[PDB]
């Protein structure tokens, strides 16, 4: 773990979008 | 148009300098401490100096300042920001700014000053790149200060493409004695530490207001932030025509944006300070702490600072919640507090004695400023969507990031 | 001190002779005039490693005015330097070459910096462009002369954007003066 | 104290020497190290300043300055001469009006307390046109049998075509290296 945030998984773009 | 840029130190001595134009002499640098010290026990000390037609700006440095004398009206942006630049450079290469470090990476560095920029003109700007040309620890030039793609080195090659994103959200609140907040403002800032293999190209999508108007999902919770920068790999053009951020990310930790736009919410923090001073007798101090932030957040390392009596002496606090530490050296006390959940109150009852022989001049009202920092809290409520990495070759990268809430200038007037 | 010095300089060892420019640099950055060793360092000038001939160049161009008439036996050097295969070697010596503020040195460096118009690395036509501009501040009859306004022109519109960046720099300086 | 070390380099070739280039300026002096050194007859321009190379023969590394005849560089011949093993001078034999001025330099040069050590070797260059002279005349008209305590040999050499060169690097050879 750290403070501040834990880091989490980002997507590539909005999927909904098209 | 600064004629030459040196670093000096805080006893007058220049620890280097290098000389670019040569239309000034090198021997102005001895009357520029004369001036400083007569601007400051005149209080019309500035940054640019100006010693007869010729204009010594300075800066203040960890420890030395950096002097750019100039003769013509040269750029002052242009002059601050290669400062600026060579103050980054320095940083980069030595993790010191002191003395010491001046005097013991000459070589290297004359050579980097060198290279940096040449007839008072910057040349050189890139860490990354100046490292890889010169080293205090040589070849051809890099081709990428050549080729257009500056901002990512090709060519790079790591076992896994992790990328450490930095959601770092600052809340300055300006709350006046009278108890109204005059400037509130939140300062985002989207940095991200890219390392992976080659040069991918970042697309940048999140959740802000203007996009999702433009695509006609401007109905959920979207972030309009006021003023957003992009960084030096970020395409401009994109930003332009859609408001698309397509970049090629740099080699490390780089801020790629950062929101800037005024806040309307409620304070995170409200905090009632009571001073219940008597004439030279005792001082009263009703510090109340109240959280408004949510209670699912914790401020960890939160150190609400109190200023103190100026000559206050034999203080007792009567506190519930925090430690409170009295710092001679600060003249004043700080609700140190481990973590703070959201909606605690904390209650403070300080008590001490004043001198008997009152002060000959008064010290002011310094405001009383909190150091809370409560991560994993997305206050504006931005979301991103999604991080375009796109690689020639081909490979699936791991993206990660963390959304992390300080306090910047919650600064509160005092009464 | 003045003597070992200048006793070590005028030897054929390569580790004394850094040890000897280290020690003149840290002397001169220190605040010593050590322009009266600079005809003695003019001898110790050609030098394969990267790291002496940027010392050198960067004390004959602190020692340049100050002993005007002993910097005449650096040109032949100067002239050999400006072929160098490594782009950053011929970038320092165009820099060096600006740098010097002597009447009679820009002259025998005009082939040179002609030479040195037409380099294809960016960084090379950019230390060429601000060599061209350093000539023109020190003498702009010298540079009218040399014809470099048709080069800086046609500069813009050429490749190296950076460099294009810096030639049109050159050109608005050139003009502004 | 012992010298094993050094007898020990000595035994494969420890001695390496020095040299010196003198002469007027367009006397082959550029062109004579360009063909003691690579092999080739390489144009050069105007010896502005000096150039500085060293020769490998014979397991001896001597290492030759080159300097201008030029009038600018003519009393510039007294640095180089500083730390200076040997001395090579480059003549012009076809240039009957510049000979004069050579013989003059050439006195001027060996009148100094300090070059004294330093053994004669004077070059015919220009050894290609009719108008050089031979190894006898050139030394006659400069005087080199009047150079008192001086060890002087004639040597004709050709810029273009380079022979001699072997035969002068033996005589130099010789002259300074007193071993088998
Ligand atoms: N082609 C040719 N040139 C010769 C010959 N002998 C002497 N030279 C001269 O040698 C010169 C070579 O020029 P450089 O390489 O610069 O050497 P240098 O003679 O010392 O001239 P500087 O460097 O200016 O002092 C030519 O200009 C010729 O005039 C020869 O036999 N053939
Ligand atoms: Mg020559």
């Amino acid at each position: 773990d750290r403070k501040g945030g834990s880091y989490s998984q980002a997507a590539g773009s909005d999927s909904a979008q098209s | 148009s600064a004629s030459a840029v040196y670093v000096l130190d805080l006893k007058g001595k220049v620890l280097i300098c290098r000389n670019y134009r040569g239309d000034v002499d090198m021997s102005e640098v001895e009357h520029f401490m004369p001036i400083l010290m007569e601007k400051e026990e005149e209080g019309m000390l500035s940054p640019i100096l100006a010693h007869g037609g010729v204009r010594f700006m300075w800066i203040k440095h960890n420890n030395l300042y950096l002097v750019a004398t100039s003769k013509k009206n040269a750029c002052v942006s242009l002059v601050f920001s290669f400062l600026y630049k060579v103050v980054q450079v320095f940083s980069e290469y030595f993790k010191e700014l002191e003395e010491e470090s001046i005097r013991d990476n000459f070589v290297i560095i004359y050579e980097l000053l060198d290279e940096l920029m040449d007839f008072g003109y910057p040349q050189t700007t890139d860490s990354k790149i100046l490292q890889e040309y010169i080293t205090q620890e040589a070849p051809r030039p890099p081709a990428t200060v050549t080729n257009a793609v500056s901002w990512r080195s090709e060519g790079i090659k790591y076992r896994k493409n992790e990328v450490f994103l930095d959601v770092i959200e600052a809340v300055n609140l300006l709350v006046s004695a009278n108890g109204n907040v005059l400037r509130s403002e939140i300062v985002g800032s989207i940095k991200m530490r890219v390392f992976l293999s080659g040069m991918p190209e970042l697309r940048l999508g999140l959740n802000d207001k203007v996009l999702f108007d433009n695509t006609g999902r401007g109905k959920s919770k979207s972030v309009e932030l006021e003023d957003v920068k992009f960084h030096q790999c970020v395409r401009l053009s994109r930003f332009e025509n859609d408001r698309t951020i397509s970049f090629i990310p740099p080699d490390g930790e780089f801020e790629l944006m950062s929101y800037r736009l005024n806040t309307h919410v409620k304070p995170l923090i409200w905090i009632e300070s009571v001073i219940e001073k008597h004439s030279h007798s005792r001082i009263e101090y009703m510090v109340k702490a109240k959280s408004q932030f949510k209670r699912r957040s914790t401020a960890n390392n939160v150190e609400i600072h109190i200023p103190v009596p100026n000559d206050a002496d034999s203080p007792k606090f009567k506190t519930t919640v925090g430690s409170v530490k009295w710092v001679p050296e600060n003249s004043e006390i700080v609700w140190s507090v481990k973590s703070f959940p959201g909606g605690k109150e904390y209650l403070m009852r300080a008590h001490f004695g004043l001198p008997s022989v009152e002060a000959e001049d008064k010290e002011g009202k310094p405001p009383i400023s909190v150091k809370f920092e409560i991560p994993y809290f997305t206050t504006s409520g931005i979301q991103v969507r999604y991080l375009k990495i796109i690689e020639k070759s081909g490979y699936q990268a791991l993206p990660w990031v963390r959304y992390i809430t300080q306090n910047g200038d919650y600064q509160l007037r005092t009464q | 001190e003045i003597f070992e010095l200048k006793a070590e300089l005028n030897s054929d060892k390569k580790e004394k002779k850094k040890e000897a420019v280290k020690k003149v640099i840290a002397s001169m950055t220190v605040g010593k005039d050590v322009s009266a060793l600079f005809p003695d360092v003019v001898n110790c000038m050609q030098t394969d490693n990267l790291e002496l001939k940027k010392l050198v160049y960067l004390y004959l161009m602190n020692y340049a005015k100050s002993q005007p008439d002993m910097a005449i036996m650096a040109v032949n050097t100067f002239v050999k330097d400006c072929e160098d295969p490594n782009p950053l070697i011929r970038a320092l010596a165009v820099r060096t070459m600006g740098c010097i503020r002597v009447d009679k040195i820009t002259e025998y460096l005009c082939e040179p910096l002609r030479k040195c118009l037409k380099d294809e690395d960016p960084y090379v036509r950019k230390t060429a462009a601000v060599c061209v501009a350093k000539l023109h501040d020190i003498n702009a009859q010298l540079v009218e002369d040399q014809g470099f306004l048709d080069t800086l022109k046609d500069l813009i519109s050429d490749s190296n954007p950076m460099v294009v960046a810096n030639a049109v720099a050159a050109l608005s300086e050139i003009a502004e003066s | 104290g012992n010298i094993f070390a050094n007898l020990f380099k000595g035994l494969f070739g420890k001695k390496e020497m020095r040299i010196l280039m003198v002469g007027l300026d367009a006397a082959g002096k550029t062109t004579i190290l360009y063909k003691l050194k690579l092999g080739e007859i390489v144009t050069t321009i105007p010896t502005i300043g000096f150039n500085v190379e060293t020769v490998e023969y014979k397991n001896i590394s001597f290492t030759v300055w080159d300097v201008g005849g030029q009038d600018k560089i003519r009393p510039l011949w007294r640095h180089y001469f500083q730390n200076t093993q040997g001395l090579i001078f480059v003549v012009d034999s076809n240039d009957r009006e510049r000979v004069n001025e050579a013989r003059e330099e050439l006195m001027r040069m060996l009148a100094e307390d300090e070059l004294r050590d330093a053994v004669l070797l004077v070059f015919a260059n220009k050894q290609d046109l009719p108008n050089a002279m031979n190894a006898a005349e050139i030394t006659d008209k400069l005087g080199l049998h009047s150079l008192r305590h001086r060890n002087w040999y004639i040597q004709a050499t050709c810029a273009t075509s380079g022979d001699g060169l072997y035969e002068g690097l033996d005589w130099l050879s010789n002259q300074l290296r007193n071993q088998k």
